[PDB]
């Protein structure tokens, strides 16, 4: 059931990275987008955000979201999560780091809830193009028409087709830890943490400790506060500094792997044939740019393939050998002459 | 069974270098933090150094920083302590130790559960020298309440240890062999004494058997009352 | 750096006594501290970790308390195998210093030293050095003062002392003090005296000899 | 394909030589003089040794 995914649900931690277009400039958003994979057909997009969707801190849920503000995971009800493109999208499902959504064509993808007092959105430059499966360069999945073996991402989550790495988080910096006691700098730890003390003054440079204080140095701006939180693990993101140790294992299954489904494809209007002596006058009234392919059935193929968008009449020389033409997604047909 | 076995200890001159080794067995050495601790003769424990499972971080006491270097070879299950510019203050038993046999990258809270027997490093300019053995003769001045004291002074030897027995080990009651003192010459000296009935001094022979293995010196010294 | 201070440096206790050893860190170490017992000539053995977690297989009579800067080892009823040196260790930071160690010795009744003096041997005098030995035998407590006098002049810097470990049968100590002189300085003086002050002596005991007397 | 980039390693002071991993098209390179800001302020103050 839903709770049979403890590897990603329990162990993972919402990390924060460097969104390129966080609102006005590049801030450090908790929803730093990574690995946009718009490689499907019908226009479904898989986005690997830096936030962890679905699971409340308290084991598991789905109506909740876990994002990291500060040193703590301030989890909330997911409520107004936007997934934007040239036009706003409509999300399908969300599972931990990944969120599957269906978008219209565009050149930018932006993600963001709006926690209410603050927005915390993020975008990234990445073109998204949607080629419908078939011979007709349509734009949106139509109400009716024939069906073809498309490829897309399943809405299902309980799959293990592919895995991704997840190791110990790196040494996250936090300047807010370098407080002072009016005589010397005081370090602090919230709970179970093991911070690192470093300062510019000639002193103990290593400073690995729980709650403690500097030896001699006094200038806050002349020190470093590195934080260690190895209790949880994070995704191997390219915008986060590597931990100096071992690549901790644990294969997080990819929630939405591609599958070979069946999408509804458009159906071009039927051509109006008009026979002529050894000549096939073909009246065409396309609705959207559709491929037209014809080939002679004789010894010489004599291929002809050309996209047609504006309604036009084309003619072909149908010899006694015969001719074949495939208009749109219609099944191929054949013809004679006298 | 978990074992740690130190080796490479010995006598070294001041300013010279020495390399200690510690072979490990009965646990996954390449996964655990390793530590050196030393104990100077008759002093408390001193923490020397630590090295991570991968060797990527190394820490040292300020007393040894820049002179001692901790290293490891995970392929040989072996810990090393390279000691350079050795001083007389570095004279200690060096113990190889680890936490409980459970792993981490740059974290530990099980400090020091499994240890080796230790290896003695002696930093001295002194050469190997056999002891001179002198009698501590019983006298009226070494007699109290019908008990006489007699002994042997085992003087000017290097290195430690010497062993002293009395009457080839037949006399053990009332024997005190004192810990050796390091003299200003850099040579060791100790006394071994025994208390005996004053009435036995004329009838019983007392012989101290001194053995200094490092110099192959054996001395049997008869201790008699000084004839006036 | 952090420094660990143990109090007391030594203590005397009887079997069955409650022993309390205090350790103080110079800076806060939360609860990342451990306690170690070392017997004479042996490796240390860990008794407690995390300032209160009793080590697996260690007797339930051992217990630990404190946090931040002040910590304790409590032995509820001291057993004969518990007479040893006890160390605290902080393990919150590297370097991880031990305390100085607290020696727990067997308390016994006061015993006055039997004092003996040994002149230098004629064999040693042929080598050009004179060693005069003063023996303090089978005394308790360990605190004894030895003072060398040569022709009534107090000696300083020319003697070395050695003390045995506590005797396993009678719980006493023995001390050897060795006055070392050149043969030439030994031959200049006549009266050699060892004056001993100890709690078991109502007054200082002097043992002496004249050089060349029997 | 898919360009799987592992998390990059940063040392505050002193260089870090790379090793040729057996990964297909394993491209490794070192950068110097970077002063990465991240989260809580700056990461290091070795302005040349970073
Ligand atoms: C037929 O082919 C001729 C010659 O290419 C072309 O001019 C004409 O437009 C085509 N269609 C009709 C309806 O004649």
């Amino acid at each position: 059931d839903l709770d049979t995914h403890f590897t990603q649900y329990k162990l993972a931690r919402p990390y924060i990275a460097d969104c390129p277009n966080c609102g006005h400039s590049r801030c450090d958003s908790p929803i730093a987008i990574e690995e946009v994979r718009g490689d499907a057909h019908a226009g479904v997009i898989r986005i690997q955000t830096s936030a962890m969707f679905g699971l409340k801190t308290d084991g598991v849920d789905l109506a909740y979201m876990s994002f990291m503000n500060g040193k703590t995971q301030k989890s909330i009800k997911i409520d107004n999560l936007h997934v934007r493109t040239s036009a706003p999208c409509s999300l399908v499902s969300h599972h931990g780091y990944y969120i599957l959504a269906q978008c219209p064509p565009g050149d930018t993808v932006t993600v963001g809830f709006h926690d209410g007092p603050n927005r915390h959105t993020c975008t990234v430059a990445h073109k998204v193009e949607f080629r419908p499966v078939g011979r007709e360069k349509y734009r949106h999945p139509p109400e009716h028409g024939v069906e073809l073996p498309c490829n897309r991402y399943t809405h299902k989550r309980a799959d293990q087709g592919h895995y991704v790495e997840m190791h110990q988080p790196g040494l996250v910096a936090d300047h807010s830890l370098l407080s002072i006691h009016s005589a010397k700098v005081k370090i602090t730890v919230p709970s179970g943490a093991q911070v690192k003390y470093y300062c510019k003054c000639p002193d103990v440079r290593e400073g690995i400790t729980s709650s403690d204080h500097t030896t001699t140095c006094t200038d806050v701006k002349q020190c470093r506060a590195y934080l260690i939180d190895n209790k949880k693990w994070v995704y191997n993101s390219g915008r986060l500094p590597r931990g100096e140790g071992d690549t901790f294992k644990g294969k997080l299954h990819v929630p939405f792997v591609p599958v070979k489904a069946k999408c509804i494809a458009t159906l071009a209007p039927e051509p109006l044939v008009e026979h002529k002596h050894r000549t096939l006058i073909l009246h065409l009234h396309p609705d959207h740019p559709t491929l037209l392919t014809t080939r002679s059935l004789g010894s010489d193929a004599n291929p002809t393939r050309q996209w047609i968008e504006r309604p036009t009449t084309v003619n072909f020389t149908v010899t006694g050998e015969g001719l074949e033409y495939t208009w749109g997604n219609h099944p191929p047909k054949r013809v004679w002459a006298q | 069974q978990v074992q740690l076995v130190e080796s490479g200890g010995g006598v070294v001159q001041p300013g010279r270098s020495l390399r200690l080794s510690c072979a490990a067995s009965g646990f996954t050495f390449s996964s655990h933090v390793m530590y050196w601790v030393r104990q100077a003769p008759g002093k408390g424990l001193e923490w020397v150094a630590v090295i991570t499972y991968d060797g990527g971080n190394k820490y040292y006491a300020d007393s040894v920083r820049g002179r001692l270097t901790i290293s490891r070879d995970n392929s040989k299950n072996t810990l090393y302590l390279q000691m350079n510019s050795l001083r007389a203050e570095d004279t200690a038993v060096y113990y190889c130790a680890s936490p409980r046999g459970d792993s981490g990258s740059y974290y530990d809270i099980d400090y020091f559960d499994y240890w080796g027997q230790g290896t003695l490093v002696t930093v001295s300019s002194a050469s190997t020298k056999g002891p001179s053995v002198f009698p501590l003769a019983p006298s009226s001045k070494s007699t109290s309440g019908g008990t006489a004291a007699l002994g042997c002074l085992v003087k000017d030897y290097f290195p430690e240890p010497v062993t002293v027995s009395w009457n080839s080990g037949a006399l053990t009651s009332g024997v005190h062999t004192f810990p050796a003192v390091l003299q200003s010459s850099g040579l060791y000296s100790l006394s071994s004494v025994v208390t005996v009935p004053s009435s036995s001094l004329g009838t019983q022979t007392y012989i101290c058997n001194v053995n200094h293995k490092p110099s192959n010196t054996k001395v049997d010294k008869k201790v008699e009352p000084k004839s006036c | 750096d952090i420094q660990m201070t143990q109090s007391p440096s030594a203590m005397s206790a009887s079997v069955g006594d409650r022993v309390t050893i205090t350790c103080r860190a110079s800076q806060g170490i939360s609860n990342y501290l451990a306690w170690f017992q070392q017997k004479p000539g042996k490796v240390p053995k860990r008794l407690i970790y995390a300032a209160s977690s009793l080590q697996s297989g260690v007797p339930s009579r051992f217990s630990g308390s404190g946090s931040g800067t002040e910590f304790t080892l409590t032995i509820s009823s001291l057993q004969p195998e518990d007479f040893a040196t006890y160390y605290c260790l902080q393990h919150n930071t590297s370097p991880s210093p031990f305390g100085q160690g607290t020696k727990v010795e067997i308390k016994r009744t006061v015993a006055a030293p039997s004092v003996f003096i040994f002149p230098p041997s004629d064999e040693q005098l042929k080598s050009g050095t004179a060693s005069v030995v003063c023996l303090l035998n089978n005394f308790y407590p360990r605190e004894a003062k030895v003072q060398w006098k040569v022709d009534n002049a107090l000696q300083s810097g020319n003697s070395q002392e050695s003390v045995t470990e506590q005797d396993s049968k009678d719980s006493t100590y023995s001390l050897s003090s060795t006055l070392t002189l050149s043969k030439a300085d030994y031959e200049k003086h006549k009266l050699y005296a060892c004056e001993v002050t100890h709690q078991g002596l109502s007054s200082p005991v002097t043992k002496s000899f004249n050089r060349g007397e029997c | 394909y898919k360009t799987k980039v592992p998390s990059p390693v940063v040392k505050c002071c002193g260089a870090t030589q790379c090793t040729s991993k057996p990964h297909p098209d394993y491209q490794c390179q070192v950068f110097t003089g970077v002063y990465p800001f991240m989260w809580g302020g700056a990461y290091c103050f070795c302005d040349t040794e970073n």
